[PDB]
């Protein structure tokens, strides 16, 4: 198929920009007293 | 041109005149131990 | 598919063979040799002074 | 191999008839030819005129023939054209402009003959690594 | 005070958190004005005639070129060693197409680089500091006033320079290979030694000196905070040190004296260093490296080859294939 | 060195660029160290020859971290507070430099280079007036094959005409 | 379609004689007196329609036509290729050695 | 300089954690055709 | 008065065709029975315009102007030749021999460079008829030639050229060479240039002529890899008139 | 300060000796570098005219003229690499050169013989050649014993101008530092650095 | 895309100078 | 120019999954006691 060639770095992105964000978060919270 | 060129001019006499008057302004008592 | 092999021949009938290009070599000249590896026709960087060229 | 007299037998005239050089002037011949030839001459070329060499093949069709010693003697005193029409020796070393060419002044004849032997026998020796310039290095 | 001895107080502050300095009144301008044209003729200057002969060079990212490919290309052939600041040109676009850009930042560049050797020494003597780190950095400078204004001055044009990009310099050093035999200069092969010895010191010395910390810490953490910035004891056993290396190879081998080893550090990459710079700066008046081709002659006068040969073709390969439509005569003289 | 110009382009290649980076950092860090140490040292005897104020039993530094830390920090922004991070990272560098190479090198064995950018020979294929540094290299690298083949592999027996040499005009 | 026009010209004479409409001067050099005197004059009065019109370049000698004609079997004539005679190149071509 | 009394320790829990990674998953599974097309 | 090399150097007034002054409105007989000659014809451009490329087929293909990269490079000097009375007394000028062509680069609106070189390569130029004297309405006019901007040893990027180089891309062993065709095949264009030389000022004593001049001719082709501009030049003119 | 001024007097005399002829006489010390380059074109000028070739109308391969074209200011210089060196002045040449530079009907007709005797001479007496003193090119054979007294000269007063600003800086810090009294080494108990207010 | 990307992985690079000199951990003499 | 379709995606994913990999490890130690 003929796809959007930034379709994949979109996809990409969309899901690693926040769910780092998040484990950011997580693993801070985790290691707090 | 002219106009860049006399700014160029200025702008590094300046800065040279700066070390210079600089370096004159008594350097070598510019240290932490003798300051004569 | 195959093109088949290609054999060379001068305008005096006699079979010539491409000189194989080694691995080393990223581009490699075209040079022709009889079957004692005589030079007989080639493909010449400079035209002016060339005597071996494909036409001649 | 060897430095042999069948190397050292260059054509003495366009007559036919040889000479066989000594090692001795061979490599005198050598030296008088770097001390007077090479700045323009390496290796058989030339510099200043790349359209002529020192091959003796291109010195056989000279005119008059310099692909002997004779001939070769007589070009370092009265130089000329490759055709034999213009005398070059105001632009060109000779023993007639030892004036303007001063490296060109204590030669004799037989530093000449030495040179004219040098000339002759080295592309004996070297083949077409003798006049063929930088392809053959 | 007056307005100057507070200015002067300010310039020559130790508190400054970056010090700034006589050397740095002339160094901040000047490496600014070379950083900001390098970065925006990298990215985006239009292709440079470098040979003088109508045969633009793309050395920018936006025509074409990757990180790898990019430079910024030397000025025009045709310019020469004539000075080509912007009030020259008749206009942006003329001095974007004589490389114009390249002058300017190697100009400022070797000001500022200058000014950064003084600054260092300008600080040291703040600080009460002995001197002389600044001798050190005058290896690296060398090298750069070589390779950017020595050898274009000896060759009669900047169009020489090295250029700013790393196939760039890759193309300099394969030319000068080509024309000088550098590999056979033994300034050169000092500097490798210099730079070879210098890696294997700083591996020696990094080496030696992580074997022989003293324990301080556990082995659930860094050793690295066995150290606090600042303590007064020494945080290696030097002569635990001296003990393995004087048995790796033979006790006087082996430095005892770490005052002598670290000016052995310093010296050795330096002196190699200045060596290298002198090799390249003294090619630029074509003093070449070692010529053996056709050294080795049998009795009958054949040529036998050497290495020294089999060097000589890949010199040939390379000059007659550089520049390939600049010449019209058939020696390369300059 | 220059067989491996020639036929691998080598200083093109990622690897041995890491090496060259490992090797020259590697002086740098040896240079610049052994300035350090020289330029920050106590005054430990009244010598102006300072070499015999060090003792190889004595338990104190015998030069300022701290005076050092301090002029780095203003001449480069940056310096090592940590004395064992600073020797650590003086092995670390050429070790990680030389051993990048010997992965360079090992592509090389079987060929493996970074010879060429794809997208750049498309371009300069197509428009005869692209030209880069790059470009310029490739013909210095196909110079070199020719002009050097025929006597560096005498085993292949290359008879290379001197009308098929690689030559620019003149010379 | 495209062509190169003088790798066209090798498989014409010119790739085995002297063109003495098109080739440079320094080929002049392979037979006995053509270099430079004759070689000067044959280019300079060039184009010619046969190679028999070489002999009449006017102010030649006896002994020079002498010479041209023992040559006239090495010579040949073609159409004048614009490739090998713009820029000067008959008389320096780029080739040295 | 005096520390900044404004300052506040910032938290996430597991289940915020598994709840904005299924958000963000879902989302991204959701428009992943579009951002294709 | 008159300058020396000293003086000269670096002040770009090599550059400048020579020019008469504002009394020189005389007129040079000629004489229908002697051979005349131009010792020395300058031609310094001052605009260089450049055709656009509507692409529509229509619109209007206007001539716009440029701005020179190539610096102070461009004046062609030292052109001699014959200037042939004819029957009618109509002069012709038969160009001979000097410095008769210049690469100029110029640059349009946006950037693109374009390459011309700028000649009067065999220019035969000829005035009106009954022409006994020239006068300040004299208008010389005439086709020049302009050969191929790189000769044939000119060696592209990828060491491909005509008398010399590759024939092929090299780079991409296996590529379909029949779209690379127009690349790896260089062609020397050689084309046809017009130009009028409109006299102006002429030193009737001394035999001097100056004036403007136009000049039509195709860019650079980059020896066939794409198609070239009309580019239209404009600039002055001094010759001088020498009875041979 | 006497090794700072020693160091700009070496870098100025490896200037001199390498650009100029006048106080550096080219028959004595060979031709300079620019020297050469310009007398090879003029060689293969003088050459090439003398087989019919005009001169003034050669185009080179790039477009440029392959004998004569213009410097960057519009004087008639010589073409090829040695566009770089068009400022060249010399006794050889200078007769040849009118207002607008290098004269075309001075070099259609009035070059000498002695002109194109030193041409010749000078193009082949280039200042290039190996340490190891092989006159050429680092690509030329052995044959020709020659490197240039110019080449010599540049580069030995290069060299010791160079070490002699190492020296200047070596003892001008060494002297400030002597003068403010810690030369040999920082002070344990008055350590400078300790008295500062930290940087962070 | 590629120009762009060289670019701004750089001006990352010239954001981690900034941040590792003025917000580095301070040396501390302790 | 006519470059790898995948070199984009290299590219951020060879920045971004490393360094986000630094930026939980530093973050964490951070909010330790
Ligand atoms: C490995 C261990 C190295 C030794 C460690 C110590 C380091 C010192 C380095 C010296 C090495 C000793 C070798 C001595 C042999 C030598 O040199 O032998 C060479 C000559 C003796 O050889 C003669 O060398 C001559 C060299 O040519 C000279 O003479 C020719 C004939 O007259 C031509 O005129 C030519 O133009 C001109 O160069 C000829 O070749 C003769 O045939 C031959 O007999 O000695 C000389 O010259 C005498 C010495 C010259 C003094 C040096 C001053 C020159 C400084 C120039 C600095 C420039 C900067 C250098 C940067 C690199
Ligand atoms: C420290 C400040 C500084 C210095 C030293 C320089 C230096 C230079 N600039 Mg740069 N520049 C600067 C800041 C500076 N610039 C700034 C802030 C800008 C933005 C406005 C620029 C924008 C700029 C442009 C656009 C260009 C330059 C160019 C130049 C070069 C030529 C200048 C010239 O011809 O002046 C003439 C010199 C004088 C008027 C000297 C007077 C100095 C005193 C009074 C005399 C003493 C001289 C003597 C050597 C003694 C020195 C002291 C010594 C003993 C220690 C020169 C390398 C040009 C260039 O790079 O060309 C390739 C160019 O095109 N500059
Ligand atoms: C800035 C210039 C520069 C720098 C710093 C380097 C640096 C390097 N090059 Mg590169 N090179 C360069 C330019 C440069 N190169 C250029 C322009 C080219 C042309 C393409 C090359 C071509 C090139 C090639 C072909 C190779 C290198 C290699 C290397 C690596 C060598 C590591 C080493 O120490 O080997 C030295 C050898 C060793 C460390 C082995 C151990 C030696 C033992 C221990 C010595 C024992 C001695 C013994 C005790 C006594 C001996 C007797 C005595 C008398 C001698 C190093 C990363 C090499 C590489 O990548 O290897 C992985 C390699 O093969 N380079
Ligand atoms: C200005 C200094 C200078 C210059 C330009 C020359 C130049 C020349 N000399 Mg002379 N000469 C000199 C000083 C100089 N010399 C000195 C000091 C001596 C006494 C040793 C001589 C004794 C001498 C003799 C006996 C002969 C010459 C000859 C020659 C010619 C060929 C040289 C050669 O082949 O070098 C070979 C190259 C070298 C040996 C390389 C040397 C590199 C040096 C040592 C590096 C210097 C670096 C620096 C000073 C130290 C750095 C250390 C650092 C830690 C600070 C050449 C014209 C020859 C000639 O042709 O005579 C007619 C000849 O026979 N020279
Ligand atoms: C190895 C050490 C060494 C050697 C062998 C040389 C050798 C040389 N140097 Mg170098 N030099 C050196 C180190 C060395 N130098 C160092 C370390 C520096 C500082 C970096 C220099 C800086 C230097 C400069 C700046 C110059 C030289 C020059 C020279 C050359 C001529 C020297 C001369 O005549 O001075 C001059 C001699 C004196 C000053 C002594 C007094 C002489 C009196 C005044 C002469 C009066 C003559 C007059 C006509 C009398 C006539 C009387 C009348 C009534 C008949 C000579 C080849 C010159 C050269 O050729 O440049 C390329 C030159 O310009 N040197
Ligand atoms: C290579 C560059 C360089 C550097 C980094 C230094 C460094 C130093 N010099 Mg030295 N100096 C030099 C070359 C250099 N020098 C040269 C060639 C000479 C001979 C003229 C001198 C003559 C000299 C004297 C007389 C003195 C120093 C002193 C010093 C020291 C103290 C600061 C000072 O007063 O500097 C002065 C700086 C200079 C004289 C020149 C520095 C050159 C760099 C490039 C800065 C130039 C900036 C300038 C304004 C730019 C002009 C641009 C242009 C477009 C106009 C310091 C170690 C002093 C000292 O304490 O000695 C014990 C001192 O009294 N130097
Ligand atoms: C868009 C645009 C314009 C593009 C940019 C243009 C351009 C062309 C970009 C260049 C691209 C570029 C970066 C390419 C290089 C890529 C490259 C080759 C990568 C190498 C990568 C790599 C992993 C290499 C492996 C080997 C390796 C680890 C090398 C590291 C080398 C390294 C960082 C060395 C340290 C250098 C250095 C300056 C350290 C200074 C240390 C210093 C402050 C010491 C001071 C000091 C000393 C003391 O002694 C004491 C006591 C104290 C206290 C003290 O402080
Ligand atoms: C001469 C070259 C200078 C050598 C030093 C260069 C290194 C600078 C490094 C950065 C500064 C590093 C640093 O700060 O060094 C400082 C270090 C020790 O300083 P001190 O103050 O103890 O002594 C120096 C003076 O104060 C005199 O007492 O200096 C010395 O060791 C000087 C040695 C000179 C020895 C005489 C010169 C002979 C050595 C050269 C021989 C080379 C052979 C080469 C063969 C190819
Ligand atoms: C350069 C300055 C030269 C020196 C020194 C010597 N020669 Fe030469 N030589 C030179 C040129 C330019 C020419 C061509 C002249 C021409 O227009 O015909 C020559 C020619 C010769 C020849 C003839 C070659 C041929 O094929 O016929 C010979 C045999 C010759 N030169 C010999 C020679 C000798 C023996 C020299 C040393 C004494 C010598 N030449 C010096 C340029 C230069
Ligand atoms: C390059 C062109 C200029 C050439 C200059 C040469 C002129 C020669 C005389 C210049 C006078 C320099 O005189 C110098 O001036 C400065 C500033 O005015 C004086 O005044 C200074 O006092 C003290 C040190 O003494 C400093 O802390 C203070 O900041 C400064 O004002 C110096 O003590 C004096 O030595
Ligand atoms: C590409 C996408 C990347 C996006 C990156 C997102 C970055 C998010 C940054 C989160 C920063 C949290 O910032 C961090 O907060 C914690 C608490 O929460 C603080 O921690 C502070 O409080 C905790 C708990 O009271 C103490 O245990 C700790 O000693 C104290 O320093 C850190 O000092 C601060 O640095
Ligand atoms: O620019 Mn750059 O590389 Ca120095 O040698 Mn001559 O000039 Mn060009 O040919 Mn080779
Ligand atoms: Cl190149
Ligand atoms: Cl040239
Ligand atoms: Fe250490």
């Amino acid at each position: 198929m003929e796809v959007n060639q930034l379709g994949l770095i979109a996809t990409a992105l969309f899901v690693l920009v926040p769910s780092v964000f998040l484990i950011i978060l997580y693993v801070q919270t985790e290691s707090q007293q | 041109m002219e106009t860049l060129k006399i700014t160029v001019y200025i702008v590094v006499t300046f800065f040279v005149l700066l070390f210079v008057f600089g370096f004159l302004s008594g350097d070598p008592a510019r240290n932490p131990k003798r300051k004569d | 598919a195959w093109k088949g092999h290609a054999v060379f021949r001068n305008k005096e009938g006699e079979e010539l063979f491409v000189r194989r290009m080694p691995a080393f070599f990223e581009s490699f000249p075209v040079i022709l040799t009889d079957k004692n590896g005589v030079v007989k026709a080639d493909i010449p960087f400079r035209r002016a002074e060339s005597k071996y060229s494909f036409e001649q | 191999a060897e430095l042999t007299p069948e190397v050292l037998t260059v054509p003495l005239n366009s007559e036919g008839k040889t000479i066989t050089l000594t090692e001795k002037q061979y490599l005198e011949g050598k030296r008088l030819f770097q001390y007077a030839c090479a700045s323009c001459h390496v290796g058989g070329i030339t510099k200043t005129n790349p359209s002529l060499d020192l091959r003796t093949e291109t010195l056989a069709l000279a005119t008059p023939p310099r692909d002997n010693i004779e001939g070769l003697v007589d070009y370092m005193k009265n130089p000329t054209t490759y055709d034999g029409e213009q005398e070059i020796a105001e632009v060109h070393p000779s023993l007639r402009s030892a004036d303007i060419f001063p490296k060109m002044r204590n030669l004799t004849e037989k530093d000449l003959v030495a040179i004219a032997g040098h000339i002759l026998v080295e592309p004996k020796i070297l083949g077409d690594k003798w006049g063929g310039g930088k392809v053959y290095y | 005070a007056n307005l100057w001895e507070r200015f002067c107080n300010w310039v020559t502050s130790t508190d400054n958190r970056l010090y700034v300095g006589w050397f740095g009144v002339i160094m901040i301008p000047t490496l600014l004005a070379a950083t900001i044209c390098f970065v925006i003729a990298f990215i985006a200057a239009p292709p440079v005639d470098i040979d003088g002969i109508r045969e633009p060079v793309s050395g920018s990212l936006l025509y074409g070129n990757n990180i790898i490919t990019g430079a910024v290309v030397p000025s025009s052939n045709a310019i020469g060693l004539h000075f080509y600041p912007i009030w020259e040109a008749a206009s942006l676009d003329e001095w974007l197409y004589n490389g114009g850009p390249y002058q300017l930042i190697i100009f400022h560049f070797l000001l500022g680089a200058s000014c950064y050797m003084g600054r260092q020494w300008e600080l040291s003597y703040r600080l009460g500091m002995r001197p002389w780190i600044c001798v050190a950095y005058s290896a690296p400078l060398a090298s750069a006033f070589a390779v950017f204004l020595i050898y274009p001055i000896g060759q009669g044009s900047f169009s020489d320079g090295m250029p700013l990009g790393i196939s760039g310099t890759f193309n300099f050093m394969i030319v000068f290979q080509a024309e000088h035999n550098i590999l056979m200069h033994p300034f050169h092969q000092l500097g490798v030694a210099g730079v070879f010895g210098g890696a294997l010191f700083c591996a020696m010395h990094g080496s030696l000196v992580t074997s022989s910390l003293i324990r301080e810490t556990t082995e659930t953490e860094s050793a690295n905070y066995g150290y606090k910035f600042g303590q007064e004891e020494e945080t290696y056993n030097i002569v635990a040190a001296h003990g393995y290396f004087g048995r790796l190879i033979f006790q006087y081998a082996s430095f005892n004296n770490s005052r002598s080893l670290h000016f052995f550090l310093a010296a050795w990459p330096v002196v190699g260093v200045w060596f290298a710079a002198l090799g390249i700066s003294t090619m630029a008046f074509n003093l070449n490296g070692f010529n053996f081709n056709h050294s080795v002659i049998d009795a009958k006068g054949n040529v036998i080859n050497t290495w020294a040969d089999i060097i000589n073709r890949a010199n040939l390969g390379m000059e007659v294939m550089h520049e390939r439509n600049a010449h019209n005569f058939p020696l390369d003289l300059a | 060195l220059l067989f491996f110009q020639g036929f691998h382009n080598w200083t093109l290649n990622p690897f041995h660029m890491m090496g060259v980076a490992g090797v020259l950092g590697g002086a740098l860090l040896c240079a610049i160290h052994g300035a350090t140490v020289e330029n920050t040292l106590f005054q430990d005897g009244e010598g102006a020859s300072t070499f015999r104020a060090f003792n190889p039993t004595q338990a104190e530094e015998t030069y300022s971290m701290v005076t050092a830390n301090r002029f780095w920090s203003q001449i480069f922004g940056i310096a090592f507070s940590n004395k064992r991070w600073l020797h650590f990272f003086m092995l670390f560098v050429p070790v990680t430099g030389l051993w990048m190479s010997a992965i360079g090198v090992v592509g090389l064995a079987l060929n493996l280079r970074s010879y060429d950018f794809i997208s750049q020979e498309i371009r300069a294929a197509e428009d005869p007036e692209f030209e880069t540094f790059y470009t310029k290299n490739l013909l210095l690298n196909e110079g070199i094959r020719a002009w050097m083949a025929p006597q560096d592999q005498p085993h292949e027996n290359f008879v290379f005409p001197e009308e098929v040499l690689p030559r620019g005009n003149a010379l | 379609e495209l062509v190169n026009v003088v790798d066209e010209k090798l498989g014409t004479a010119y790739g085995e004689k002297i063109d003495l409409n098109n080739t440079n001067i320094a080929a002049f050099i392979q037979y006995r007196g053509l270099y430079p005197t004759l070689a000067k004059l044959i280019v300079k009065n060039a184009p010619y329609e046969s190679v028999e019109d070489v002999l009449n370049i006017p102010g030649l000698t006896e002994r020079q036509k002498q010479i041209l004609r023992e040559n006239l079997e090495h010579f040949t004539v073609t159409e004048v290729e614009t490739a090998l005679v713009e820029g000067g190149d008959r008389y320096n071509n780029g080739l040295y050695k | 300089m005096e520390p900044n009394p404004n300052r506040q320790p910032v938290e996430l829990n597991r289940t915020s954690l598994y709840l904005g990674l299924l958000l963000i998953l879902v989302l991204a599974l959701l428009f992943s055709s579009y951002f294709f097309n | 008065q008159t300058l020396t090399y000293d003086d000269i150097v670096g002040t770009g007034l090599a550059n400048k065709c020579p020019t008469l002054d504002d009394t020189a409105r005389g007129a040079y007989p000629i004489d229908s029975s002697q051979t005349y000659r131009i010792a020395r014809l300058c031609l310094q451009p001052t605009t260089f315009l450049v055709k656009e490329e509507p692409k529509n087929k229509r619109q209007e293909a206007e001539f716009v102007p440029t701005k020179l990269v190539t610096r102070e490079t461009t004046s062609l000097d030292q052109i001699q030749g014959e200037l042939k009375v004819n029957s009618d007394g109509s002069l012709t000028f038969v160009e001979e021999d000097g410095i008769d062509f210049q690469p100029v680069t110029v640059q349009m609106a946006g950037g693109e460079r374009i390459p011309l070189l700028f000649t009067v390569k065999n220019l035969v130029a000829s005035t009106q008829p009954n022409v006994t004297s020239i006068t300040t309405s004299t208008d010389f006019k005439g086709e020049f030639n302009v050969p191929s901007y790189r000769t044939a040893n000119f060696l592209d990027p990828k060491g491909r050229g005509l008398a010399s180089g590759y024939d092929s891309a090299i780079a991409l062993p296996q590529a379909k060479e029949e779209e690379l065709a127009r690349a790896n095949v260089k062609r020397f264009s050689l084309t046809k240039g017009q130009i009028s030389l409109n006299v102006a000022k002429v030193d009737g004593r001394t035999g001097e002529i100056a004036g403007t001049f136009e000049s039509e001719q195709l860019s650079d082709d980059d020896m066939g890899a794409h198609e070239p501009h009309e580019v239209k030049i404009q600039g002055v003119f001094y010759a001088s008139i020498e009875p041979a | 300060y006497s090794l700072g001024a020693l160091s700009m007097m070496g870098f100025i005399a490896t200037c001199f000796v390498w650009f100029n002829n006048t106080v550096y006489p080219s028959e004595f010390y060979g031709p300079t570098g620019p020297e050469a380059s310009q007398a090879q074109a003029m060689t293969f000028l003088i050459r090439d005219q003398k087989l019919g070739a005009n001169v003034g109308s050669a185009q080179g391969p790039t477009g440029l003229g392959k004998y004569l074209m213009r410097s960057p200011t519009g004087e008639i210089i010589f073409g090829g690499e040695t566009m770089r060196f068009w400022d060249f002045r010399g006794p050889w040449l200078e007769p040849l050169r009118g207002p607008n530079g290098l004269d075309l009907n001075k070099i259609k007709n009035d070059i000498q013989p002695w002109q194109e005797r030193r041409a010749a001479e000078y193009m082949t007496h280039a200042p290039l050649g190996s340490l190891n003193s092989v006159g050429g090119v680092a690509t030329e054979i052995n044959s020709v014993n020659f490197v240039s007294p110019r080449s010599w000269l540049a580069t030995s007063h290069f060299v010791l101008a160079f070490f002699f600003l190492v020296g200047h800086l070596w003892h001008a810090g060494r002297a400030r530092a002597a003068a403010a009294g810690f030369e040999k080494g920082i002070d344990r108990e008055s350590e400078p650095v300790l008295s500062m207010p930290s940087l962070d | 895309m590629e120009t762009i990307t060289y670019v701004f992985i750089f001006a990352c690079i010239i954001a981690l100078f900034f941040f590792a000199i003025f917000f580095r951990e301070p040396p501390r003499i302790t």
